[PDB]
């Protein structure tokens, strides 16, 4: 969604793939959070006894039958975790019935969205431009660093493909509520599996450095109902 | 070069001298510790 | 007079210059990086004037201070050149030539890279120097090539340190000395410098390639002209990891021997322990590549990328039970090592979590290049390194100089760095979980107050260290009236319920080695019989 | 590896017939106590007899109440109870009386 | 040879600083490697004192 | 595209597509520039150059072809 | 080998030596790669450049 001060919660989930990545990683957290507990626990109870220890023990070394019960204990813990892991992964990264797709190949310091899927009358593609508002710029109505010259519409419900690339410098496509980030080199060309499921505004940034404007180089994308966005489409 | 018990001696200044009691020497330390980063600044910009 | 300053063939008198080095470089760095976080208290333009080419020219300036000239010199020179040939037996160390040398071309690096910091253009393209972000079209002028000969000496100087010890090791050991059971502090040394050896090379064969690159304007990296440079990128990575690895490992080391030689009990698995670590130098090689999971390998590429990086995890968690088992049983002093010690594993334990949270490659997608990335690696490297330094220090101090230390500053000093800490780091978990976007000079002023926490714990850092400076000079001004009274530390260890008052007097330390009780140190000739044992 | 406990105990003899001074009973003091092994009464008398040769009082108190927290041991108070009551009747150390009303 | 052995001789018998092996290469080297080395050095960070005095200060 | 408009990827399903326009075009200029008639064999993978591929590529490819001059490591026959 | 490394560099290798005055009618298909701007040069006094080898461009 969009960031806010003194926040205490994820931005609302845009895609399904955000959500169940979210939830997975929750669980995670959560056996972490009783590991460190587990730690803090020894740490705290060791040190209040041993403070006025009586005795200093020598004479235990090994142990190992229970020494290979804990070094057996990490591993099977690690698998248990990574299954769930496993199975995301092998969900994740292949792409199931993907419907459109949206380019961005943003030159320096600033970004440059394209929607070629879309033709605009007839045949020809969709192409438009996108800077900065600096401080001299940001007038009443504008945001700084988070407003952009032109937005980014989504097509709501519908499988959509990031086939990102650069042309001098790598350039980071970041939009945190989607889930979707993919450093773009200039050569290359990288494609995602995304797909938009509520109606919302989200902003992004440039997660990757570009030089001296690297930092005003925001992200601003935004979603509308379905009718609206074709006519946008039809328009532009 | 055998000739240091190793007591005072292994620090790289010298302790003794009326002009420098370990007061002007460290004070440039003082001095040094600041002065990088504020030329920096100052060479294009200001403090 | 000054060839004893200049021309050391002693191995004491270029540690403690490389003490002298290191701390000058962290301090400088500490300043530069309160002036940076000042200029990220608030948004927009109060003490800089925006200058963005300036902001990353002090951002990567700070990194590249303090990660090669801070926590490397000093942390593996000092303890390697006053430990390893020292408790083993041998008289003197071979190559004070290797070692002079070393020393006079690291002030080519030294001016050199203040020389690029300080041009109008400079480079600024932070820790990552991969092409074409690393272009001279944006950072011109002489800055690259100074930076890129800083890095060869640099290099050079690092290698041939570790050479030098590696064939003390396997030359200048004492006739009764068994290789199996050497102590934590040498094995953790020599796996450091073996991975120093096999990691060195390949960034510096790298580095002149890159070097090539910008003089002779040929196309390897560039993306113009069917470039690939994912090949410097991946170099990188494996100088980082097993650089990370180089700078952790003797840290580890180090935490082993003061908890040895102060809980008064055997480490628990010791040898067990010098296997695990034996295997994790010869593993190191197979997970230096947990970084690039977005660059566009492949699924199965991606699977083993990251079985392998969460199946080398356990000895962590090994080293942390360990030596939670050392204290146990044992008896825990009120001193300022057991305090650093318990507070580096905590933050360790902390930190690896976050690492374990960012094993899995699924969750990368959405974590990558977040801030929770750039939050785990400042948890590990500062709480490791600046911990590491300090309990070394205040373990040590005694060791080299003899005048003790006050209590009350060292306790005092400890709680200021401790609070900063974690003033600075609670936040970072809502800071990642909101995605505050990596640096930018002018950030949305969203997370202000989480700023101003972090600039209050930033000054208090600073402060702390002026108390470190002043600590220093209280030592130096005050060494007798400490050995005097009792405002310092006399004895490294409190006796137990068992010894009389003569008894423990004659019998002060009972440790693995004779440095607790050698005396200061003696001149260049020392050591002059072997070391026999038993 | 569960080794022998009794190997130390007769080194502990052998160093008594060796023994040349009360600092030869501290560390045997010291080396006993450290074990996890809970000394029985025959080896806690040869201790005090150790430290007796020498006849040295505080000596006496330290083993006593050394005896008296040695190892928490579940709580073991009433064997501690009659063994403190017995090893002190033998020769007769009344200490218990002047620290405790403190 | 024949100045070996005397050369090994007078410093046995004369313990002096420089090793007394390369006057003429000293006095041409080290007096010239400080006043050519000033008349190289100087010149690069005196050329800038005519710019310099930059209080930061724009109308 | 009612989020299905080619069904599961087979032509590359990895996420980088770098060497992926290159061989997706050249099969259609082959069957396109032999006789100019029918082109019904290669009407079935429009969508692989059109959305999968970006088209900047394939104008910039087409540019120069019109021009004569042509940047990519290609053969004249 | 090195004899007959000889005679073929002697037999193939000596085909440059026309290059500096040739027809353009089988120059190759060249495109971006080169003919492209770089950094302006001002050191020196002949032609601006680094080494005095007029051959590496034919285009006027
Ligand atoms: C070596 C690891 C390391 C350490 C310890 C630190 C320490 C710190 N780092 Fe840094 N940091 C990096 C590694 C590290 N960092 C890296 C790789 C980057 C990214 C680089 C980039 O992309 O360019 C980075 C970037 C980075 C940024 C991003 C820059 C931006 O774009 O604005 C910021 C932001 O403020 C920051 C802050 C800090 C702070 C506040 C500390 C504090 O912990 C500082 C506290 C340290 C001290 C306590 C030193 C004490 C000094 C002494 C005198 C030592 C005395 C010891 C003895 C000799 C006895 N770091
Ligand atoms: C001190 C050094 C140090 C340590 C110890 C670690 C520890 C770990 N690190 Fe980290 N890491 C860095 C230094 C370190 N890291 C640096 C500098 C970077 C930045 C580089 C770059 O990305 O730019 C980085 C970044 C980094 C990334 C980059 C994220 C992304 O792709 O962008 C990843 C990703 O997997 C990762 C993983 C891990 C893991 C899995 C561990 C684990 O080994 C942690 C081990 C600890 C535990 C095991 C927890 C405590 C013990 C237990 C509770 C035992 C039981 C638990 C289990 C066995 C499951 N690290
Ligand atoms: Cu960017
Ligand atoms: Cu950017
Ligand atoms: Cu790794």
């Amino acid at each position: 969604d969009v960031p806010t001060p003194y926040a205490c919660y994820f931005q609302d989930s845009a895609t399904p793939n955000q959500e169940g990545i979210l939830e997975l990683h929750d669980n995670i957290m959560f056996y972490l959070l009783v590991i460190l507990g587990l730690v803090s626990w020894m740490l705290y109870t060791i040190v209040m006894t041993y403070s006025k220890n009586p005795i200093a023990y020598k004479y235990i070394k090994h142990g190992q039958t229970i020494e290979v019960i804990w070094t057996i204990f990490p591993a099977v813990i690690l698998l248990i975790i990574a299954f769930p892991s496993f199975i995301l992964l092998y969900l994740c990264d292949e792409v199931i019935s993907p419907a459109m797709t949206i380019k961005a190949i943003g030159y320096q310091w600033y970004w440059k969205y394209e929607y070629s899927d879309f033709i605009n009358d007839s045949g020809e593609t969709v192409e438009f431009e996108s800077y900065v508002i600096p401080d001299e710029l940001l007038e009443e109505g504008q945001l700084r660093l988070l407003d952009t010259d032109t937005s980014m519409v989504v097509p709501v419900d519908t499988h959509i493909r990031f086939v990102v690339t650069a042309a001098d410098v790598i350039h980071d496509f970041a939009i945190p509520s989607l889930g979707i980030k993919v450093d773009a080199t200039p050569g290359r060309l990288n494609q995602v599996s995304a797909l938009i499921q509520r109606e919302g505004v989200f902003y992004g940034a440039c997660s990757e450095l570009c030089g001296t404007g690297h930092a005003n180089m925001p992200i601003k994308i935004e979603a509308v109902s379905l009718p609206k966005f074709l006519e946008w489409l039809n328009e532009q | 070069v055998h000739f240091k018990d190793g007591v005072y001696e292994n620090i790289p200044f010298k302790v003794k001298g009326r002009k420098t009691p370990y007061a002007l020497s460290h004070f440039g330390f003082f001095a040094i510790g600041f002065a990088v980063p504020f030329v920096a600044c100052y060479v294009q910009l200001k403090k | 007079m000054v060839q004893r300053w200049l021309y050391s063939t002693n191995a004491k008198d270029i540690a403690v210059l490389y003490f002298m080095l290191a701390i000058f470089s962290g301090m400088a760095g500490t300043a530069m990086s309160l002036i940076i976080r000042l200029e990220l208290a608030a948004p927009g333009s109060q003490y800089l004037h925006g200058n963005s080419q300036l902001f990353n020219v002090l951002v990567v300036g700070h990194a590249v201070l303090m990660i090669f000239f801070l926590v490397m010199p000093a942390l593996i020179g000092g303890f390697g050149n006053y430990l390893l040939p020292l408790m083993i037996g041998a008289t003197d160390t071979a190559f004070p030539r290797i070692n002079n040398i070393a020393f006079w071309v690291l002030p080519m690096g030294l001016v050199c890279l203040v020389t690029s910091t300080l041009v109008e253009s400079g480079a600024g393209t932070g820790w990552t120097v991969y092409p074409p972000l690393s272009s001279i079209q944006a950072h011109s002028g002489p800055s690259v090539d100074l930076a890129i000969f800083a890095l060869h000496l640099t290099s050079i100087s690092s290698l041939l340190g570790a050479i030098n010890f590696i064939v003390t090791t396997l030359n200048m050991r004492t006739n009764g000395m068994t290789m199996h059971k050497l102590p934590l502090f040498v094995w953790s040394i020599f796996i450091t410098a073996f991975l120093l050896l096999l990691s060195l090379p390949v960034l510096s064969a790298g580095i002149t390639m890159l070097l090539l690159d910008r003089n002779f304007n040929t196309s390897f990296f560039e993306v113009s002209g069917g470039g690939d440079p994912i090949l410097y990128e991946h170099l990188f990575w494996f100088f980082g990891h097993p650089e990370v690895y180089i700078l952790i490992i003797p840290g580890f080391g180090i935490i082993s021997h003061v908890v040895s030689t102060y809980s008064k009990k055997p480490v628990f698995g010791e040898i067990s322990m010098v296997y695990a670590m034996a295997s994790i130098g010869l593993l190191g090689f197979l997970v230096w590549s947990h970084h690039m999971y977005i660059v566009g390998l492949d699924a199965d590429t991606r699977a083993y990328f990251t079985s392998a990086t969460m199946i080398i995890a356990i000895p962590t968690g090994i080293k942390i039970f360990s030596w939670l088992a050392t204290i146990h049983g044992g008896s825990i002093r009120l001193a300022t090592p057991m305090l650093y010690a318990i507070a580096f594993l905590f933050l360790f334990t902390m930190g690896g979590l976050t690492g374990v949270a960012l094993a899995n490659a699924s969750l990368d997608v959405a974590f990558h290049d977040t801030y929770y990335v750039v939050g785990h690696f400042h948890y590990v490297l500062s709480m490791g390194a600046i911990f590491s330094l300090f309990a070394g220090y205040y373990y040590w101090s005694p060791q080299i100089l003899g005048l003790n230390y006050n209590e009350k500053l060292a306790q005092i000093q400890f709680w200021l760095i401790f609070i900063g800490a974690n003033v600075i780091f609670f936040p970072m978990h809502f800071l990642g979980i909101n995605g505050m976007p990596r640096r930018i000079p002018d950030y949305p002023d969203a997370f202000a107050g989480w700023n101003y926490v972090a600039s209050i714990g930033s000054f208090i850092a600073t402060l702390s260290l002026f108390l470190f400076i002043y600590i220093l000079y209280d030592q130096l001004v005050n060494g007798l009236n400490n050995k005097v009274n009792n405002k310092s530390v006399i004895y490294n260890k409190a006796p137990d319920f068992v010894e009389s008052n003569t008894i423990f007097n004659l019998n002060t330390v009972k440790s693995s080695s004779i440095e607790f009780l050698l005396t200061s140190p003696p001149a260049v000739h020392s050591f002059n019989t072997p070391a026999v044992q038993s | 590896d569960e080794e022998t406990f009794e190997e130390f105990t007769a080194r502990y003899e052998k160093e008594f017939d060796e023994a040349y001074d009360l600092f030869e009973v501290q560390r045997v003091l010291n080396n006993c106590f450290s074990y996890d092994l809970v000394p029985a009464p025959a080896v806690i008398e040869k201790a005090l007899r150790a430290a007796r040769r020498v006849n040295d009082l505080p000596t006496a108190i330290r083993v006593f109440e050394a005896l008296k927290y040695k190892v928490e041991n579940e709580d073991q108070y009433k064997a501690y109870l009659d063994e403190l009551k017995d090893v002190r009747q033998e020769l007769g150390v009344p200490l218990k009386e002047e620290l405790f009303p403190s | 040879a024949n100045k070996v052995i005397q050369l090994q001789k007078i410093f046995q018998s004369s313990t002096k600083p420089l090793w007394w092996r390369h006057p003429r290469s000293a006095l041409y080297l080290y007096p010239f490697y400080a006043i050519f080395a000033v008349a190289v050095v100087t010149p690069l960070l005196y050329i800038p004192n005519a710019i310099r005095g930059i209080k930061a200060k724009k109308a | 595209s009612p989020l299905h408009t080619v069904g599961f990827d087979a032509r590359f399903p990895q996420q980088n597509q770098t060497k992926h326009c290159w061989q997706s075009y050249v099969d259609y200029h082959k069957c396109v520039n032999m006789k100019g008639e029918d082109f019904a064999p290669c009407k079935v993978f429009w969508k692989t150059y059109n959305a999968l591929c970006p088209l900047d590529w394939i104008e910039k490819w087409d540019d120069q072809r019109e021009k004569g001059i042509f940047a990519g490591d290609i053969n004249s026959d | 080998t090195a004899v007959n490394t000889y005679f073929v560099e002697k037999e193939h290798a000596e085909h440059r030596e026309h290059l500096k005055h040739v027809p353009d009618s089988e120059w190759p298909r060249d495109y971006e790669f080169m003919n492209i701007r770089s950094k302006p040069f001002f050191w020196g006094d002949g032609d601006k450049t680094l080494f005095w080898n007029p051959v590496v461009n034919r285009h006027i």
